[PDB]
């Protein structure tokens, strides 16, 4: 804290400070002349998961329709590792399978099993107070 | 158990268990976590990767309802011996 | 956030003089993951609440969180969808009553001042839970004009120029603030596209014409009805073109 | 932790765990399935029996809440025996006061308000059974409502409910439900019946069948044990 | 723990331990076996003593003229739920002059024993019935769990040691169907003796047997009665 | 209404609010009853005397009729509420029999009343234990207790209250037909009785006696110091 | 419904529940009435959060009868439901005795409504303290109904938020010869005090009560008598 | 249900009901209140503690109250239980004795069943012969000569125990007792007339007169009581 | 699970935990290493922990069902000298509520029987009674039921 | 405390049922012989004062001309039992003009057992069960027969049984002297013998009483000159 903020003054030295917890975080800390900004990488929204899904699945080898836009709907409250996750299983479905590409199907089940998996994540929604 | 698997044959008395024997539990703050990790060392032992040795461990409670349902299973805690009052 | 005796898990009194299960209560708004905006005009009010249907199996049909509580008078409910139900018919019946026993259709004010009432009860007496959902009147007064009320589930109401509820409610309520500030007497089409924007700009959708559903109550005609998607099209279009 | 013994207390989360642990129950029963087609509602409960005992139709999950109402359900058996009463006379009594059979709108609406009921006090349990109610009339058409124990009502044009649900759905949007018939739809529901069956798991399940459509009249009847048949060699054959 | 004080609380598992514990007093109860026939539906009970110098508890209890069921665990409980199947079966004569359909009758007692397992304070039944009864539908055998969960059963056994006897009724269940009566009781008889110890055997006092068939009224047999039944099966390896 | 069960079974089997209400009977004035052959004696303690107390209004021996009267130990507004349910009795009892209530007949209503209260939902044990006197319709004097439990016994003499160990004692070893030869007599074994427990003196002992075919009277403290001092004649004599 | 009584003695000989009422009531807005020689006044912080909300939908200061008004520090949805009890109690009083009823009889019979919720079963006590002013017999009077339903008469008190500065200030500026308008005055004075920000027409509410009747001030009056405060 | 209770009605182990005593310590820290029988009346004085200078004075009494036409009653503990008890003393009225009997038995009935907090006030009651009674929130009740309840109550009885000559007391001689009683009783050394709260019940014409004593009256009864207490400083 | 409080806290094992949730996912992706998790609370456990880049698979494991259940018991049964008469199907429908660890134990408690008699094969009878060991059911005198 | 009073245990025990079987054990010992001349009901007073008169303990108690029952437990419970007995009986009488079997008898007083609970009850219905046990005995149709009661409403036909504090140590002893083609001198005199074994005190006929229900004879309470009689024997 005298580092960030104390009796000498920080001249082109910048602090990046990532947590999931921040209300858990000193108030000194958080004060605006130490962290002057406090962005919130919130969940990915309807736009933001679809971005985040052709990111993770375009390495992916498939034949057929995709329609991202049914695992986005089905996605809700995902964030971004799950996302990738989908893609992940989805392919897990197809080794499952013995296959060389993955479906639309394929990413159905795997969207819906990361779905489940979600259930035993307890409270998330925290601030910087 | 370190010192009792040195020894071809070893007995464990755990006198009054449900001082750190108790069921686990999140009561938002760190309620009793430090004692509940002893608890969890002990099971590890007892029942875990490693095999146990040839320790035969022996555990007495008046309070068994608090005890942990991982050390009150088979393979931690066998024998469930009830000393009821005499008839 | 002191805490003595059974305060967290019955609505009696925090050594603060707080009631925790009523503030719970609050926080089950949010457990829908939706956010309803209503904004009133100086002849009519609107409001609007995103629909999600999370699987093509849905009948999309059904899912609404618009009810109309009586001709001249409609709601829009945030929170448990259960819970919701119930205050809707708790609130027709008591609509009802109202027109049989008085003659008149129950003003606005008078209806969630009554289901406030309801819900007090749940936050006095230690037996039963308060309801998680927040209801949002809007109907057009003989005198008044259009009303808009906001019916949490404290016991608490009051008017509104513009109100919001769900996850994005204060972040919604900054934005409508804003426009409020500028003191415009907002037509029936301003008043549509200042709810369609706020809660576009709150959530960053980019709305399509089956994701929200729009419920417009105007002096001209003061009867709730529910925007089609063909309706609901024009104003999106007219909210891109501009 | 004490925010979890009753019903009438919030998490500090604002989540009623008691009415989540009652969902947990129908979870662990098995997978009941319903189909809302063009002309009609076909209800697929995929019954195990416990052991070769009991008959073929003892815990028939398949009830008859209506003459034109059915009902299948997933969960606790008794509470959704009693959740079958409270519908049945939710039905007699509208056909007694507005005289004509109940709009399966109204009666969802009205059964999930009593299941609501018991999920606001500590006095009582919430109920640990799942239903989807399903009807077809000329007028109104099908329809297919799902009542989850918190007391939530909405229509369905394929919905599960049990261990497989998830499972199930996915195998339901293949199915151009919308489209089809009730005889060709009561073909899939036993094919996805049987493929989220788990046989190394619990075993030896019978297909329980039931329907509601343009060809019953708007009746809610048992599928026959012939048009049955047909279905079950139809999704046996689909397993290879 | 904190699951299982009440009725109403319902486990993070989904389960109710309150129901099931109710149901461990069935298990608690001496072994009843009861199985069906085409024309026949017996039941065949092992009474139990506290002592040498007193009785057996009667197991069997009479319902109605078509209708019998055979009682497992809590003696208070069954006659509490005996003597409301006893009224509702009387009630249909009063009302309708036609017996009770006995599967029209489980259904009352599914509902009557399900309001106590939902509401505070209250408990389950800890009482486990087999009711055997014959109608127009033919013989009926029904198992009553203290969840107000009900099963339409072929041949069923609860009680203490009932599973031993599930075993043999699922054996020999294919025979069931086309053996006349005195076969079809050798059959419980012979079931209910897997539910015995070793170096016991099925003497006439601790065995009742009632059946209920489509000419025969619901007949209770008792210590003399039951000899003739008894003869007939031979010794066990 | 409140329906909760107050009072349930220990898993010993043993009814801790019945026990709990027997602890409160303890804590009370020692409350002795001596039952002779033509007079029955009720002898309460006074714990302590307040120059400033009306002592008409602090009254542990009450009459429930013309021929029954008890003394109590316990809590004095629990007693009060028993004596006022059985005064109700004595009277519908009277106006139905045309008969006065027989010494039984009032000690087992008290009793079974007792008794429905350490099983009924939503009520406490009452609890006092009372010392019931009276003459039957044939002049027979009987002397009955009842606890809080509801079980009641007829007794030849009996104490209640915190001293009721050492007077229950004292009354085994010295209640002879002798004792008993006179209404003087038996007054004195009472007092005798009392003055085991009671320190000072006759100050803190309140008697009052019933005669057959007559009314309860309450002795004046003059009457008991009168007494008292026979006691202490008598004790030097046997010295 | 819970048949037990929720509010009990603490060992110490305090029912600890309405000591915790009335710590909600210490953090509710403050509300200042006066009783001055020809009328009572009573005033209010009715600040809201936003502008979003309507100001006239929900009044702070609500009339009884034609001569009796209330106004509340505490929980709002408390407040309303005592104003109904209130005037159904008072209606109850002018059928059988076809007369207004009296302030201090009214103060009574509320009090003991909210009395009964700190004894009666399943129920938590009222977290509001009831400032009752009304014109009986040609004088003014003041009451202050707190939730434990101790009913005192007052001449000039402050409840809410920072009230302990407020009676102490109104010891130092009440005299019993003040005038209606000069105790419109004080009142504001006292919420001033307590007050942060600015005092509008519209964020206070101010009600007073003379042989006229009681009546709740229009914004229109209010920013007049602020006006003599700056 | 069970959870939240908390079982008022029921025995501690050691045969005591927690919630009357709980009660009972409420009394204590309430304000003194006094009750003086003599031969041609009684009196009920009672410390005041709604003595803030912004207080309207109203009422009557604030701390006495008239039951009947024959009775008068002074309350200690929580002030609005007293108005409960006192509303319903009023509607059972007849004998001083019958009316405390019978509310008696109200305040003990809520610590036996009904599950609810007992009544934490304890009452003086004065009427007329003359008598004086007292009230506990178990529903002990017993007659007087002159006893306190509230703070210092068992200073007060002291006090009484040694300077109340039994049957040689007038009002006179019974009012000047009750303000000495009172003042060591109350952490004030000059005992003002706005601190105390006396009322005096007699007998005059055939017709039972009670009185509350105006600050005028009361402030002689200090000035006459200080000057004899300063009569006995010329003694050392 | 982390907390916020202000008195004291574990804020040495949360430290531990957080420098784990580093190494299963963090700043440096360490795709090379295959990491195993076994808990008996998932509600305890952080959510952070137990995030869909750091545990991407949460197999749950399920109370063994009546074919697993005999299953189980075959397979501690093997180094056992059980008589050809054992009915392991009866056996895994009287052990309703058990885990394999009970299961297990049924195998191991009915040596202990055998021994007990005396006997050198293990019988069903052995195998039934040693349930009841391993259910542990409280001594009662519940002969007056039925 | 937390448990109710309708709670089963994990065992399936009803808890509040087997804690009031426990308090039978605190009862004084009653035993009950039935033979082909009658049935024979014993119990001892337990005197624990001098001054306590023993005709005041009455643990025998006259259900009806035909019927006895003997008691043992919390005695202040069975008046409530006794008196639903004395009820229903001479209401069977009312309405079918005949003496009501002690089987039936026995099976009304049961039906009393478990009829508590805490909520969802009638304002009369108890909280607890009845801590008592009953040894119902009388001639009837069937002739003389004896019947065991519970506080779990379980009654049960016994040829001779002992209840109360010594029940383990009397039954033992019933059984090694019970036959069933015995007389009913011989009933009460084993009952005596056994007794005066189990007592705390010394046998006499102040302590004890004794009860016989005889065919064609009524209900009999033994005097002190009959038992005398019988005592100085053994």
């Amino acid at each position: 804290l005298n580092q960030m903020d104390g009796f000498d003054t920080l001249h082109r030295v910048k602090m990046i400070m990532a947590t999931n917890r921040p209300d858990t975080l000193d108030p000194a800390l958080l004060r605006p002349g130490r962290l002057d900004r406090k962005i919130h990488i919130d969940l990915p929204n309807e736009q933001a998961r679809l971005d985040i899904l052709k990111i993770h699945a375009g390495p992916i080898t498939k034949h057929g329709e995709i329609d991202y836009e049914a695992i986005v709907k089905l996605s809700d409250g995902f964030n971004g590792a799950d996302l990738r996750n989908v893609c992940t299983e989805a392919g897990m479905f197809a080794i499952r399978a013995d296959h060389d590409f993955v479906v639309q199907e394929d990413f159905m089940k795997a969207v819906r099993k990361v779905a489940d998996s979600k259930k035993l994540e307890s409270k998330l929604d925290y601030k910087p107070v | 158990f370190e010192m009792a698997r040195t020894k071809k044959a070893c007995l464990i008395f755990f006198d009054e268990i449900d001082a750190i024997g108790g069921a686990r539990f999140d009561d938002g703050a760190g309620g009793d976590n430090e004692v509940q990790r002893t608890m969890l060392e002990l099971i590890n032992q007892l029942d875990g990767f490693d095999p146990r040795g040839n320790i035969k461990v022996l555990m007495a409670t008046n309070r068994p309802d608090t005890l942990d349902p991982a050390l009150m299973r088979p393979g931690r805690l066998d024998r469930k011996i009830e000393f009821s009052l005499p008839d | 956030g002191s805490s003595a005796g059974f305060d967290r898990h019955i609505t009696i009194f925090s050594p603060e003089g707080r009631l925790y299960q009523v503030e719970y209560a609050f926080k089950a708004i949010n457990q829908g993951g939706l956010t309803s905006v209503a904004v009133r005009g100086k002849d009519c009010a609107v409001i609007v609440t995103q629909k999600k249907v999370p699987d093509k199996l849905l009948d999309s049909s059904t899912v609404t969180h618009l009810f109309k509580i009586t001709e001249n008078i409609g709601c829009v409910m945030t929170g448990m969808t259960a819970d919701s139900r119930s205050q809707v018919q708790r609130a027709r019946y008591e609509a009802a009553n109202w027109k049989y026993k008085y003659g008149y259709e129950i003003p606005v004010d008078m209806l969630c001042k009554r289901i406030a009432d309801i819900s007090q009860v749940y936050t006095q007496n230690a037996e039963m839970r308060p309801l998680g959902c927040c209801m949002i009147l809007i109907g057009i007064d003989e005198e008044q004009g259009p009303q808009v009320y906001k019916c949490d589930p404290a016991g608490y109401y009051c008017g509104f120029k513009a109100t919001a509820a769900g996850v994005k409610q204060t972040e919604s309520t900054s934005f409508l603030e804003k426009k409020v500030k500028k003191k415009f007497d907002w037509t029936f089409e301003q008043t549509v596209e200042t709810a369609i924007t706020c809660l576009s700009t709150v959530l960053s959708i980019d709305f399509k014409p089956s994701e929200i559903e729009v419920g417009v109550v105007t002096v001209e005609n003061p009867k709730f009805r529910i925007l089609t998607e063909a309706e609901i099209d024009a104003h999106l279009v007219a909210l891109a073109e501009r | 932790t004490g925010y979890d013994l009753s019903a009438s207390t919030f998490s500090p989360d604002g989540r009623v765990f008691q009415v989540e642990y009652a969902m947990k129950a129908v979870e662990n029963s098995s997978t009941a399935i319903g189909i809302r087609c063009k002309d009609g509602v076909v209800f697929g409960v995929e019954k195990l029996v416990l052991s070769k005992l009991y008959e073929e139709g003892s815990n028939k999950r398949l009830f008859n809440v209506d003459r034109h109402v059915g009902m299948a359900v997933a969960g606790l058996l008794a509470d959704a025996r009693s959740l079958a009463d409270i519908a049945r006379e939710e039905a007699s009594n509208f056909r007694s006061n507005f005289g004509y059979n109940i709009p399966l709108k109204h009666l969802a609406d009205r059964v999930a308000m009593y299941v609501h009921a018991y999920t606001l006090y500590s006095a009582v349990r919430p109920f640990g059974c799942s239903f989807m109610l399903g009807s077809y009339s000329v007028n109104d058409g099908a329809q297919l409502y799902m009542i989850d124990p918190s007391g939530v009502s909405y229509g369905y044009w394929g919905c599960a409910i049990g261990k497989a649900r998830q499972a199930a759905k996915t195998e339901i949007e293949k199915l151009q439900m919308k489209e089809m018939t009730c005889r060709d739809i009561v073909k899939e529901v036993a094919k996805i019946i049987y493929i989220v069956h788990d046989e190394v798991k619990d075993k030896a399940f019978e297909l329980e069948l039931s329907w509601v459509g343009e060809l019953t009249n708007g009746r809610h009847e048992i599928v026959p044990k012939d048009i049955r048949e047909e279905a079950e060699k139809y999704a046996k054959e689909s397993l290879k | 723990n904190q699951y299982d004080n009440d009725v109403t609380v319902w486990s993070p598992q989904g389960r109710i331990h309150q129901i099931e514990y109710a149901m461990e007093a069935v298990k608690q109860g001496s072994a009843t076996v009861g199985l069906k026939s085409k024309t026949h539906a017996v039941l065949v009970a092992l009474k139990r003593a506290q002592s040498e110098l007193a009785a057996h508890q009667k197991k069997i209890l009479h319902v109605d003229n078509h209708i019998g069921i055979s009682i497992a665990g809590l003696t208070a409980d069954a006659r509490l739920l005996c003597n409301f199947m006893r009224q509702e079966c009387l009630d249909s004569r009063f009302v309708f002059d036609r017996p009770l359909p006995v599967s029209r009758l489980v259904s009352l007692i599914g509902s009557k024993t399900q309001i106590p397992t939902q509401r505070y304070g209250r408990r389950p039944y800890g009482v486990g019935l087999l009711i055997a009864g014959y109608d127009d539908m033919g013989p009926h055998i029904f198992q009553t769990c203290p969840s107000a969960n009900y099963f339409d059963c072929r041949a069923m056994s609860i009680g203490a040691r009932s599973q031993s006897a599930r075993t043999y009724l699922e054996r020999h269940m294919s025979e069931f169907m086309e053996c006349n009566l005195n076969e079809l009781v050798k059959h419980g008889l012979r079931a209910l003796r897997e539910t015995l110890p070793a170096e016991q055997d099925l003497t006439t006092k601790n065995v009742s047997i009632g059946i209920v068939g489509k000419d025969l009224e619901f007949t209770i047999y008792d210590d003399d009665d039951v000899s003739p039944f008894l003869e007939g099966l031979e010794e066990r390896p | 209404s409140y329906d909760r069960a107050i009072t349930v079974f220990s898993p010993d089997g043993h009814l801790f609010q019945v026990e709990y209400a027997q602890e409160a009977v303890k804590k009370g004035s020692t409350a002795v009853g001596v039952r002779g052959r033509d007079i029955v004696v009720l002898g309460v303690e006074k714990k302590s005397v307040a120059k400033l107390q009306d002592e008409r209004t602090v009254r542990k021996i009450c009459a429930l009729d013309d021929n029954v009267c008890m003394a109590f130990a316990g809590l004095t507004a629990d007693a009060r509420i028993v004596i006022n349910r059985a005064r109700v009795e004595c009277q519908s009892h009277r106006l139905t029999v045309e008969d006065p209530v027989t010494v039984e007949y009032i000690t087992r209503y008290i009793a079974s009343l007792k008794q429905r209260y350490t099983q009924s939902n939503g009520r406490r044990p009452f609890g006092i234990s009372a010392l019931i006197v009276g003459f039957d319709f044939d002049g027979t004097p009987r002397l009955y207790q009842t606890d809080p439990s509801g079980t009641y016994h007829a007794w030849k003499a009996n104490a209640i209250g915190r001293g009721a160990k050492s007077v229950r004692e004292f009354l085994e070893k010295n209640y002879t037909d002798e004792a008993i030869e006179t209404d003087d007599l038996t007054i004195k074994l009472v007092i005798k009785a009392l003055l085991e427990v009671v320190q000072s003196g006759g100050k803190n002992i309140e008697l009052a006696v019933m005669r057959r075919d007559q009314s309860l009277k309450i002795l004046n403290p003059e009457e008991i110091e009168k007494y008292v001092a026979e006691i202490e004649k008598e004790k030097e004599e046997n010295e | 419904g819970y048949s037990f009584s929720l509010t009990t003695f603490s060992p110490s000989g305090k029912l600890v529940q309405i000591e915790y009422a009335l710590a909600a009531v210490a953090g509710g807005a403050p509300s200042v009435g006066i009783k001055a020689a020809n009328g009572v006044v009573l005033a209010t912080e009715k600040k809201q959060k936003s502008i979003l909300y309507d100001e006239r939908s929900v009044h702070k200061v609500e009339p009884i009868t034609k001569h009796i008004g209330l106004v509340y520090s505490g929980m709002g949805p408390d407040y309303r439901v005592l104003v109904h009890r209130a005037r159904k109690l008072a209606q109850q009083y002018y059928l059988v005795y076809q007369e207004p009823i009296p302030t201090a009889q009214l103060v009574q019979r509320v009090a003991s409504v909210m009395q009964e919720y700190t004894q009666s079963g399943g129920v938590r006590p009222f977290g509001v303290s009831l400032l009752i002013c009304g014109w009986n017999e040609g004088r003014p009077y003041l009451f202050q109904s707190d939730p434990s339903g101790a009913y005192f008469a007052w001449k000039a008190t402050a409840m809410g938020k920072n009230y302990v500065n407020g009676k102490t200030f109104l010891e130092k500026r009440y005299n019993e010869d003040l005038e209606l308008e000069d105790a419109i005055h004080t009142a504001i004075l006292t919420l001033k005090e307590s007050f942060e920000g600015q005092m509008t027409e519209d964020n206070i509410e101010v009600g007073i009560c003379n042989e006229a009747g009681f009546r709740r001030l229009t914004p229109t009056e209010v920013k007049d008598y602020l006006a003599a405060i700056a | 249900s069970r959870r939240y209770d908390s079982r008022t009605t029921i025995f501690s182990p050691e045969g005591r009901l927690y919630q009357v005593e709980y009660a009972m310590e409420a009394i204590g820290h309430a304000g003194t209140c006094l009750g003086i029988l003599a031969n041609d009346g009684v009196l009920l004085a009672a410390e005041r503690r709604n003595i803030h200078k912004l207080l309207d004075e109203v009422f009557f009494s604030e701390k006495i109250y008239k039951l009947n036409e024959d009775m008068a009653c002074s309350v200690a503990g929580i002030t609005s239980d007293a108005n409960v008890l006192t509303n319903e003393l009023r509607l059972i009225a007849i004998p001083c004795e019958q009316l405390v009997t019978a509310l008696c038995d109200i305040k003990q009935a809520y610590t036996q069943f009904g599950g609810k907090r007992p009544f934490g006030v304890s009452l003086l009651y004065i009427g007329w012969g003359f008598q004086l009674y007292q009230s506990d929130p178990s529903g002990n009740y017993g007659g007087w000569k002159a006893t306190c309840i509230g703070n210092n109550s068992a200073a007060a009885v002291s006090m009484l125990k040694q300077d109340y000559k039994e049957g040689e007391m007038t009002l006179k001689s019974a009012l000047a007792l009750a303000i000495k009683v009172l003042n060591k009783t109350m952490d004030v050394s000059k005992l003002s007339a706005e601190k105390v709260e006396i009322a005096t019940l007699t007998r005059e014409n055939g017709k039972t007169v009670i009185r509350v004593l105006k600050q005028k009256e009361v402030e002689q009864l200090i000035k006459k009581h200080e000057e004899e207490e300063a009569k006995a400083e010329r003694e050392k | 699970k982390r907390f916020d409080s202000e008195k004291a806290g574990d804020r040495e094992v949360q430290r531990t935990m957080l420098e784990l949730l580093n190494q299963l996912d963090g700043f440096q992706p360490n795709t090379q290493v295959k990491v195993i998790a076994a808990t008996n609370r998932v509600d305890i456990l952080d959510p952070a922990l137990l995030r869909s880049g750091r545990l991407d698979r949460k197999i749950e494991f399920p109370m063994p069902n009546e074919e697993a259940r005999a299953r189980i018991m075959q397979i501690h049964s093997r180094k056992m000298n059980v008589s050809p008469d054992v009915n392991y199907e009866e056996l895994a429908r009287c052990t309703d509520d058990f885990n394999g660890a009970q299961c297990k134990a049924v195998c191991v408690e009915a040596g202990m029987i055998a021994l007990r008699r005396g006997a050198t094969e293990l019988t069903h009878e052995d195998y039934m009674e040693g349930i009841l060991e391993v259910q542990a059911k409280k001594k009662a005198n519940l002969q007056y039921y039925a | 405390y937390d448990r109710g009073v309708n709670t089963f245990s994990p065992e399936g025990r009803l808890f509040q049922v087997e804690y009031a079987i426990e308090a039978i054990k605190l009862g004084s010992t009653a035993i009950g012989i039935q033979t082909s001349e009658g049935v024979c009901l014993a119990v001892e007073k337990r005197i624990t004062s001098p001054l306590m008169e023993p005709s005041s303990i009455e643990k025998i108690v006259e259900i009806d001309a035909h019927i006895g029952c003997a008691m043992s437990g919390l005695i202040a419970d069975a008046k409530t039992l006794i008196d639903k007995a004395r009820v229903e009986t001479q209401n069977h009488w009312f309405t079918y003009n005949e003496t009501m079997t002690v089987e039936s008898v026995t099976q009304a007083v049961s039906n009393l057992a478990l009829q508590f609970g805490e909520e969802d009850a009638d304002p009369g219905a108890m909280s607890r069960p009845f801590g008592v046990a009953l040894l119902f005995g009388g001639v009837d149709e069937k002739g003389p027969q004896l019947f065991h009661m519970d506080p779990s409403g379980t009654f049960v036909q016994c040829d001779a049984r002992a209840i109360g504090s010594a029940s383990e140590g009397a039954q033992s002893s019933l059984q090694e002297v019970y036959h069933k083609s015995m007389t009913l001198k011989e009933a009460i005199k084993s009952s005596l013998i056994i007794l005066k074994q189990v007592m705390e005190e010394k046998l006499n006929a102040t302590n004890i009483e004794l009860a016989t229900v005889q065919p064609g004879q009524n209900f009999h309470m033994f005097t002190k000159e009959e038992l005398e009689e019988v005592i100085k024997d053994i």
